[PDB]
RNA sequence: UACCUAAUCAGAAAGCCACGGCUAACUACGUGCCAGCAGCCGCGGUAAUACGUAGGUGGCAAGCGUUAUCCGGAAUUAUU
RNA sequence: AUGGAGAGUUUGAUCCUGGCUCAGGAUGAACGCUGGCGGCGUGCCUAAUACAUGCAAGUCGAGCGAACGUUAGCGGCGGACGGGUGAGUAACACGUGGAUAACCUACCUAUAAGACUGGGAUAACUUCGGGAAACCGUAGCUAAUACCGGAUAAUAUAGAAAGACACUUAUAGAUGGAUCCGCGCUGCAUUAGCUAGUUGGUAAGGUAACGGCUUACCAAGGCAACGAUGCAUAGCCGACCUGAGAGGGUGAUCGGCCACACUGGAACUGAGACACGGUCCAGACUCCUACGGGAGGCAGCAGUAGGGAAUCUUCCGCAAUGGGCGAAAGCCUGACGGAGCAACGCCG
RNA sequence: UAAGGAACUCGGCAAAAUGACCCCGUAACUUCGGGAGAAGGGGUGCUCUUUAGGGUUAACGCCCAGAAGAGCCGCAGUGAA
């Protein structure tokens, strides 16, 4: 009766539109592109702030994967 | 070549033959294999009437009505006692027991069991041999 | 949601409940995070409330309450009046 | 937290700074009672210190970073 | 144009897989037969199990033929191979399922049972 | 509606088995290699209390004979 | 050492090795029945026997649009968990430890956290051509503690939507899995052998991890007796008898785990599956029939059919013990409880 | 030469199938030679790249085709005998 999304939702969270997941994948496609082109998107590492007004304000990515890119960023400055 | 031996002969158990060749039988029809289920008694199909007249330590005309049981099996069965079933082509429980020194028949037949119970002549049993009608 | 669930384990029709820091998603035999000895409600011996929640003091700060509605069972374990 | 003492004898010796080491493990029959033995097989990243057939080596616990080498230590316990 | 010594492929699950025409019922002198005609044949190839065994004389009805029949409106409809269905005595299928399309000329032959099990009817 | 000493109406421990036995167990008839009995014994071609009925007897326990499943039996791939 | 241990069987009696015909208890039992009364328990043991069923479990504004605390239905939320039978892994799968330079640790509640910053808008409401149901058309919309990244803390040394008189980065309180070896695993004589990147080498990645995973290349009769490699196939354990101990057994229980969900196979946004009643694909099945369709738990309960010398009612309740919904309240439950059940042992 | 495929006939008589190269795969039996081309299953045109086979050759010029790809065309590529 109650839609499950806290227990075994491995395939329950993998059964709808992936447009937003694909759109977020295109935004994280410049991970090495901006680093190889020296973009200003990864500039000013005092913020990325990216822990005082980013994660909660507006964020929609992965966990461990993002954490890897959330280590060098938000701390470099 | 190079095919030598290492492991020697161990202490194997003596060869033995299972007794009562009529129990633990179950020929499959979907796999055509003997599906054992540890059954101490099967069914039967009385379709013959024996007449073992000559013998050795009997000095009397005996008999052995070969009755085919379940799992496509045929054994020389025999009805022990005076019970004379008059119902042919009918299931008959195979008495759980073999004969004693009787060349030919090597199995017994349970009295009654969805067939001719028997006669009320005897009344000293009141337990087996299709006994009934308890005298008062 | 993580209270002191009474682990119902032992023989049939007589489970020996043992108050332990368990979750609400794992009832009866689930997962104990902070075991608290065991409660004996046999009412035929002296040692009854033999709960050892010495390491369960950290549990009472972010997720700790009653699972099997045991107020008098937790009444003996008076570890409050200090906050 | 630290390392272990995987001291043993190196029998095989490959190239590209790679070689396997032999350990030792006791074994007894719980049902019977006869005492036997068994040797474990673990490779170790050595250079020239760890030899073979005699030269013993005291390998310590460390990052594997190999297909078989679980520990890496050139510390030799002997030299054939 | 199914005549004598003609091999057809059974289009049902009755056990048979191939039959051989033995005679075309309909009258003395009858040579060939088309869709909606009953014929006597023998099983030449059967599958393990089923109700019909090899070397059996049964009756079947044609449902598909290389040479298609002509309609009264001036239309035609030819198939790719000949096929039939082993029927009973009261025009009843001996199987339980039909495979492939079926001609709409079986509706005039009082074969509702066979025409109500065919996936397609054209 | 446990054990219950209470009203205290009268609501019933029978049984089946060996009985010459082996193995704690029987008398008369009827049988008489006809049938029964029938693990071990065997008892049936005449005096089978071994048979079948009656009076019974030894056992045990609300019952009794039966079928397939470990170990007393006994070391019996030995291992003591 | 609470300290086993009859015969026959062979002359006409015999000793002596040897094997069981045979002086007993046990008998998940049924049984032909003479089965007074009962506390307690097991009961398709014969049966992963086929399939009509009663049938999984409903909800919520402290945060929003009926006529009238949530009443409009969106959003928080077990269908995989209660369960069911155990053919299925001759083996870390379970039984059984430290552990992890094989390690992830999503997660569950407290405090930092100042309700910040880009927002339109969303189901209901409903403009709604038809269709036997077997589905397109005509389409505007309106919400809600539904809800949107960069510059100011975390491996540097390149913060929000709002609670009553909710809250978010950091993390704690807490939390689920992958792993090393030490432990359970048949023999073939009427088979006597098996791995070749078998045996070790490091580099394209990425997941609980090194990585013989592939990465460049690497040996001869080498591996293997440790029968590896073939089979045997079984759900594993905590257990009860047992020689008197020396020997020997080693699972019905009842819970953990490991499974399964017509048959397979490939994929599918929200918090830890292959899903006991979501997908698609195929196969042989289920049945009515508007020519199109629906498909099957009965592997949730109780039944019709199966052959069982050998086994539970298509009965009441959520007392309670539950947990999931859910400011309380509300609200859920063939989970579970109570009655039919047979000498199933009742011993008085 | 439409459907069919020995129903023809004393009898598959006479047609019709098969066929060259290349690659894979090959049974019973046996006097150990054989059976065996057993059976059976694939491939073949033209253009451009590569990097390489004996070379006429320094040469992989050029050419005989060795591989390895990428393309183009027809109903059909030992397109005939």
């Amino acid at each position: 009766k109650s839609a499950i999304k806290r227990v075994k939702t491995t395939e329950k969270a993998e059964a709808r539109n992936i447009s937003q997941k694909s759109a977020m994948r295109t935004a994280v496609k410049n991970a090495k592109t901006a680093v190889s082109n020296n973009a200003d998107n990864k500039n000013e590492l005092v913020s990325l702030v990216k822990l005082v007004d980013k994660a909660a304000q507006s964020n929609l990515i992965h966990s461990n994967k993002a954490d890897r890119i959330k280590s060098q960023l938000m701390t470099a400055n | 070549p190079t095919i030598n031996q290492l492991v020697r002969k161990p202490r194997q158990s003596k060869i033995k033959k299972s007794d009562s060749p009529a129990l633990n039988k179950g020929f499959n029809s979907k796999k055509k294999k003997f599906t054992d289920l540890n059954s101490p008694q099967k069914r039967g199909v009385c379709t013959r009437v024996g007449t073992m007249t000559p013998k050795k330590p009997n000095s009397a005309l005996r008999k052995y009505a070969r009755v085919r049981l379940s799992n496509n099996i045929e054994i020389n069965a025999y009805i022990p006692g005076i019970g004379h079933n008059l119902q042919e082509h009918s299931v008959v429980l195979v008495r759980g027991g073999r004969v004693k020194d009787l060349p030919g028949v090597r199995y017994h037949i349970v009295r009654g069991a969805l067939d001719t119970s028997g006669v009320d002549g005897r009344r000293q049993g009141r337990s087996l041999y299709g006994t009934k009608k308890p005298k008062n | 949601a993580v209270k002191i669930r009474l682990t119902r384990l032992g023989s049939k029709r007589n489970p020996f409940y043992r108050i332990v820091v368990a979750d609400a998603r794992s009832p009866r035999d689930g997962r104990i995070i902070e075991q608290i000895g065991t409660y004996n409600p046999t009412s035929a011996n002296a040692p009854e409330i033999k709960v050892d929640e010495a390491l369960a003091l950290k549990w009472l700060n972010d997720g700790a309450k009653p699972t099997d509605t045991v107020h008098n069972i937790l009444s003996k374990e008076g570890i409050m009046k200090k906050f | 937290n630290d390392r272990k003492v995987y001291v043993g004898k190196v029998v095989s010796d490959k190239m590209d700074k790679t070689i396997t080491v032999l350990v030792e493990t006791y074994k007894t029959h719980k049902l019977y009672g006869k005492r036997v033995k068994y040797s474990k097989k673990y490779k170790t990243h050595d250079e020239n210190n760890s030899a073979k057939l005699g030269d013993i080596v005291k390998i310590q616990e460390t990052r594997p970073l190999s297909a078989t080498k679980r520990f890496r230590l050139v510390e030799i316990v002997e030299e054939s | 144009m199914i005549q004598q010594e003609t091999r057809l492929k059974v289009a049902d699950n009755s056990g048979a897989r191939e039959v051989l025409t033995i005679k075309v019922l309909g009258g003395s002198g009858r040579k060939t037969a088309n869709i909606g005609d009953v014929i006597v044949c023998t099983v030449k190839n059967a599958t393990p199990g089923g109700v019909v065994k090899k070397g059996d004389v049964v009756k079947a009805v044609i449902v598909r033929t290389k040479s298609g029949v002509r309609r009264n409106d001036g239309s035609y409809i030819k198939f790719d191979e000949n096929a039939c269905v082993i029927i009973r005595d009261d025009k009843g299928p001996r199987g339980t399922r039909i495979f492939g399309p079926v001609a709409r000329e079986l509706r005039e032959g009082n074969f509702m049972k066979i025409v109500s099990l065919a996936p397609e009817v054209l």
